[PDB]
């Protein structure tokens, strides 16, 4: 009776536009996926180079000067 | 006899599927040197590119205070740009202070462009050499 | 085999980009000549502001500035400064004699005569570069003459009519009209020191 | 593809192309019955100077295969 697909569904009438927010160019191979915590305050991102890294969500609207892994895990 | 010929045609199949692999290694480690190549090449041109405009357009050279594109345009080394903020509260200082900022937006979106790099915030070298910036709008 | 697309096009991107012509981008918007997306010039259909008037002019100095530079011209009776929005001619002869390449509003603009002088001034360095340009190839020959000591701009390949960079007793189209074709030199010479540096 | 595409599942006329190469020509997405399956079609529309603020725009898409979203 409470099927929740996602724990925050996108904005009504959400159409990105594609404006690019943030460039994360710091795993050095192909990245293998993308996942988005539940609470929505992290991401993670894995690599071919072995790293796992942890990215903080809300640090990526912009607000911050330098958004990097918020913690690497080799 | 069905399962001999399902086991012949799987060995053909592993040595095959052995095969592909090697091709493919071998490939992509050459198209990786080919690679490692044309990254040298993109930065030698670069560096050109990068020792050119730097040399002949936008000369930068320590005169403490930093020239751009000459001596005659100088920035305080420190960094402290508050004498744009006190000539807008007031050889005018706050036009050597624009026009630095100025040639420098025009260095940066050139070496941007040159470096391929997207730049984290997207500045124009107009809102330098446009109205009198706000002390906000400034910093 | 993506990257080396991706690197290709850079690299082809790079082979094509002279440095010169990422510094100053020079395309026309209608009755005005346009640098770096700078209006060079006031049409009374399109009132350009004197503050980004001053910035075209800063463009255009800083343009003929290195481009001089890379060809080690030396100019004669003056000597380019680029100075951004502020960019002004000094004069060699004179030290103490500036020609400012900026104007402050339409008021002191009917009574500054030095302003005028300064954009006579700079079609003078235009001129001594288009003769630079021709001792070294003399095959090429810039678009529009410059008529040094009348301060006016010949329309060589329209009617041959001649347009005053000055602004006192000159109209606010054929001003517009005469930096519309100084600009178009300007982009010849680029294409031209383009040319003899394409490979240096 | 290097493309970022958003189909609409309920108005495939609306769905567009979120982030790709500059250059990339208009695209319009035809919806259409073939073997049974709807099919949403991107047909790419053959598309047939303007002052440039600076050296042209970088393209802000990938350079290579996006592997996840």
């Amino acid at each position: 009776e409470n099927a929740e697909w996602e724990s925050k569904p996108p904005p009504p009438g959400w159409r990105p536009k594609g404006l690019l927010v943030a460039h994360l160019h710091e795993h050095k191979s192909a990245v293998n996926r993308i996942r988005v915590s539940d609470e929505h305050s992290l991401f993670a991102t894995c690599s071919n180079d072995g790293t796992v890294k942890i990215w903080n969500s809300q640090k990526m609207e912009g607000k911050t000067t330098t958004t990097r892994s918020i913690l690497t895990y080799s | 006899q069905k399962l001999y010929s399902r086991a012949q045609r799987h060995q053909e199949k592993k040595e095959k599927i052995q095969r592909h692999n090697r091709k493919l290694g071998d490939l992509v480690e050459k198209k990786t040197i080919d690679l490692r190549s044309h990254y040298e090449r993109l930065a030698n041109l670069r560096r050109s590119h990068i020792l050119e405009l730097t040399s002949v357009i936008f000369p930068i050279e320590e005169v403490t205070s930093i020239s751009i594109t000459g001596p005659w345009i100088s920035l305080p080394n420190n960094g402290d740009y508050s004498a744009y903020y006190s000539w807008v509260e007031e050889s005018n200082p706050a036009y050597t202070i624009s026009a630095a900022l100025c040639y420098a937006t025009q260095l940066v979106n050139i070496l941007s462009h040159i470096l391929d790099v997207n730049l984290p915030k997207k500045l124009c070298n107009s809102e330098f050499c446009g109205e009198n910036l706000s002390k906000q709008k400034f910093t | 085999e993506n990257q080396m697309r991706y690197a290709q096009t850079q690299l082809d991107k790079l082979k094509k980009t002279n440095v010169f012509n990422a510094t100053f981008h020079i395309w026309h918007s209608g009755q005005f000549g346009t640098i770096n997306n700078f209006r060079l010039g006031r049409l009374p259909s399109v009132p350009v502001e004197w503050n980004e008037i001053n910035a075209a002019w800063g463009q255009t100095v800083l343009l003929l500035h290195a481009l001089a530079n890379k060809m080690g011209l030396k100019f004669q009776r003056y000597r380019l400064v680029p100075y951004g929005n502020h960019s002004y001619l000094e004069s060699l002869t004179d030290k103490s004699k500036e020609l400012p390449l900026y104007c402050s509003g339409g008021l002191r603009f009917f009574w500054d005569n030095k302003f005028d002088h300064a954009m006579v001034a700079f079609l003078d360095c235009v001129q001594q570069f288009k003769e630079e340009v021709e001792k070294g190839e003399t095959r090429f020959c810039l678009p529009y003459r410059m008529d040094v000591e009348k301060g006016k701009i010949e329309d060589t390949g329209g009617s041959g009519g001649s347009y005053s960079i000055k602004t006192q007793f000159n109209s606010e189209e054929q001003w517009t009209k005469a930096l519309k074709f100084m600009l178009t030199n300007l982009k010849w010479g680029l294409a031209w020191v383009s040319s003899q540096f394409y490979n240096k | 593809d290097m493309k970022i595409r958003f189909w609409d599942l309920a108005y495939p006329e609306r769905s567009y192309v979120v982030a790709g190469s500059t250059s990339s020509p208009s695209v319009s997405y035809y919806r259409k019955i073939i073997e049974g399956t709807e099919v949403v079609q991107e047909i790419q529309n053959k598309q047939k100077d303007t002052p440039r603020r600076g050296p042209e725009s970088l393209p802000v898409g990938h350079h290579d295969i996006i592997t996840d979203v």
